[PDB]
């Protein structure tokens, strides 16, 4: 089975940047998108962006475009999400899920545990 | 947003219960929609893909529907281990990303 | 009137990355992965 | 000379492994750049697929599930070339002096014929599975292409670049149901041969 | 030329080459016996190195070092040689079948496909007809009436 | 680009025979057919042969059948020429010339700086 591993929670300042990763452990996930859904407290799911990385595709949300970079890694099955520019609305907790197929249409079967980022 | 849920749903135990999912026709009239169950605190669940289709590990009192431009997620003989957050999600063509509901959170009466 | 027409086609993108081959030498992909570290 | 968890070294100063298929903005078997002669850069949401056109409108659509088997493909032959290179030589230091110049000569003769060695099967191994890659592409393409001529059969006249143009209404309906592979034949034999009949 | 073709009209009858596909075959070959040549000049060089009486193990050691690489890049060069020739011979035998099937969608139902590498014409195609399926520049609407015809009155 | 250099200028006897290179340099050659023409003083060219030598057509003229050998090496992308049983005739300019394509019907549009032979 393949389960997806994130990093732990971060503290920031307004007006830095957090880098969180996405290990695809029990298996690799170069073949399937892994999608960054963020969570607001009291909110609902947003989605960020994913990326398909041996399919070469790299997609963002039009309202975090070119504000978050999503990148990813082959060779050690690692996806990750840059987010800059933090201020208090970016405060949420952020999850990694990977998708059915190679891209982003369906439904996204795995799930990481969560990382909540706290801007202060 | 660009998907409309109702914001609470109620019923009893055994109640069949219908959480609607309503959209537009660039997200749900012309992509699938996906159906997420959040317990509070945890991650979200895959609960129905492709529409009607359902995971082996989902039972299958958990059905879905689409019809034109909305969705609806059917819970029949609700237990108490349904008590959670309910998400729709779909592709969007004018957005160019994926879009979730505003969520349903579902309270088991009793 | 205008027939239904079906067709079948493949991906292509504004990509300039370029792999070589025993007998074609830089040929541009369109989704390249570079396994050697330069840096 | 390397210490720690490091990658495995080679002589090679370009290495790169394709991936993606062959770019057309504006093979051995045929399809790619053959008698389909370039890409479709609206198809975003795939590697192969397809661009319908009927009265309903025109639009592209992937065929997910040979990219999908392609992206599979190419993703374990990635891996495949990792894991076979794991067991690389791994040059260590070694220290002659001056009246031991024969075995100093013999330990860099043996770690740069290794180190040759090594780079060699990289190099060989990354150009044959880039024309194994590309030529995987046009199979793919073309294996596309004739499932949807075994598929259509009589019913729709292949226009010789790639597009079949049909002899009935086929509808949306009627177009998914070419992409899943659950064309029906007969449904469509007789309007299909009432307009070839028309346009004889 | 290496590929090419028979046409056999009114006007008389001869051989042509298709030179676009055998300029790109050519190519092929010439880039492939470069490649070749080229991903083997860092082969293993033998040198003479000698050994006492009281250094036969060393000198064991240096003449199985030596012949293991000399044996590693023989093994290379003749796999290679080998691997290189059915990649060649499939090279050539893809080039005949995509000239085929390039020539088989151009004429596409104008032509009657005989089964044995040659296209039965339907319509009377003269030396300006064959010149033109020749270079890819068939036009199908100026014969395919005739053609259809031609279908009607042979069956 | 391909320049074709040639030998030097030869002189010979009469009985002997005269060897002359077209090395391809900046690029190979052994894709394009490379002719040689002479050009006897106060003549026109003259077509002796060529060779295509990955294609592996090796042509000689009528008039020099027999007597004219070329050969080529894509190891170092050199041409040759030999050319026996030298008479007074045989005095010319001698130039090796590569085609636009792997045969001889294509225009020759990369000439040799030349040799001249001189038999007396
Ligand atoms: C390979 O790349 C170099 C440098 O970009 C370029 O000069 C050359 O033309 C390429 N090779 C081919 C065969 O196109
Ligand atoms: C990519 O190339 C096409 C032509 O092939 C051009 O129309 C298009 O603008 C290019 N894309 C971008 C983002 O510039
Ligand atoms: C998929 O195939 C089914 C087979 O029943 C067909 O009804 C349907 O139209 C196709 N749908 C899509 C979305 O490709
Ligand atoms: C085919 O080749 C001839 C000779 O090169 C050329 O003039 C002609 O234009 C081509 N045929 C057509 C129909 O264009």
């Amino acid at each position: 089975q393949v389960q997806l591993v994130q990093s732990g929670a971060e503290v920031k300042k307004p007006g830095s940047s957090v880098k969180v990763s996405c290990k695809s452990s029990g298996g690799t996930s170069n073949n399937y998108a892994i999608s960054w859904v963020r969570q607001a407290p009291g909110q609902g799911l947003d989605w960020m962006g994913g990326i398909s990385p041996i399919f070469g595709s790299t997609a963002y949300a039009q309202k975090f475009q070119g504000r978050v970079t999503i990148s990813a890694d082959i060779f050690s099955n690692t996806a990750y999400m840059e987010l800059n520019s933090l201020t208090s609305e970016d405060t949420a907790v952020y999850f990694c899920a990977r998708h059915g197929n190679y891209y982003y249409y369906s439904g996204m079967d795995v799930w990481g545990q969560g990382t909540t980022v706290t801007v202060s | 947003s660009a998907l409309t849920q109702p914001p609470a749903v109620s019923g009893t135990p055994g109640q069949r219960v219908t959480i609607s999912c309503s959209g537009s026709d660039s997200n749900i009239g012309r992509r699938s929609v996906n159906w997420y169950q959040q317990f509070p605190g945890t991650a979200p669940k895959l609960l129905i893909y492709s529409n009607d289709q359902r995971p082996s590990v989902v039972p299958d009192r958990f059905s879905g529907s689409k019809s034109g431009t909305s969705a609806s997620l059917a819970i029949s003989g609700l237990q108490s281990e349904d008590e959670a957050e309910y998400y729709c999600a779909a592709w969007d063509d004018s957005l160019k990303g994926a879009v979730f509901g505003g969520g349903t959170q579902l309270t088991v009466l009793g | 009137v205008k027939s239904d027409q079906i067709c079948i086609g493949y991906h292509a993108n504004n990509s300039t990355e370029q792999v070589d081959t025993i007998m074609e030498k830089n040929v541009t992909v369109t989704h390249a992965q570079d396994i050697l570290e330069k840096t | 000379l390397t210490i720690g968890e490091c990658p495995k070294y080679v002589k090679s100063n370009k290495l790169v492994l394709a991936t993606g298929l062959r770019n057309s903005p504006l093979g051995l078997f045929g399809a790619i750049a053959g008698f389909i002669e370039g890409g479709w850069q609206g198809m975003v949401d795939g590697w192969y697929g397809y661009h319908h056109s009927n009265e309903q409108g025109s639009g592209y659509a992937a065929d997910k599930e040979s990219t999908q088997k392609a992206i599979d493909g190419v993703t374990n032959k990635v891996n495949s070339i990792i894991d076979k290179m794991n067991t690389q030589f791994e040059a260590v230091g070694r220290e002659f002096n001056n009246l031991e110049r024969r075995i100093e000569n013999l330990n860099k003769k043996m770690e740069d014929g290794f180190l040759d060695v090594w780079t060699y099967n990289a190099e060989l191994l990354v150009l044959m599975e880039n024309e194994r890659t590309l030529d995987f592409h046009d199979s793919n393409v073309k294996n596309l292409y004739d499932k949807v001529r075994l598929q259509l059969r009589d019913n729709a006249k292949e226009l010789g670049n790639g597009c079949f143009e049909f002899y009935h209404k086929c509808d949306n309906e009627c177009m998914e149901s070419v992409r899943n592979g659950t064309y029906d034949y007969p449904q469509y034999s007789e309007e299909a041969r009432l307009k070839r009949e028309e346009i004889s």
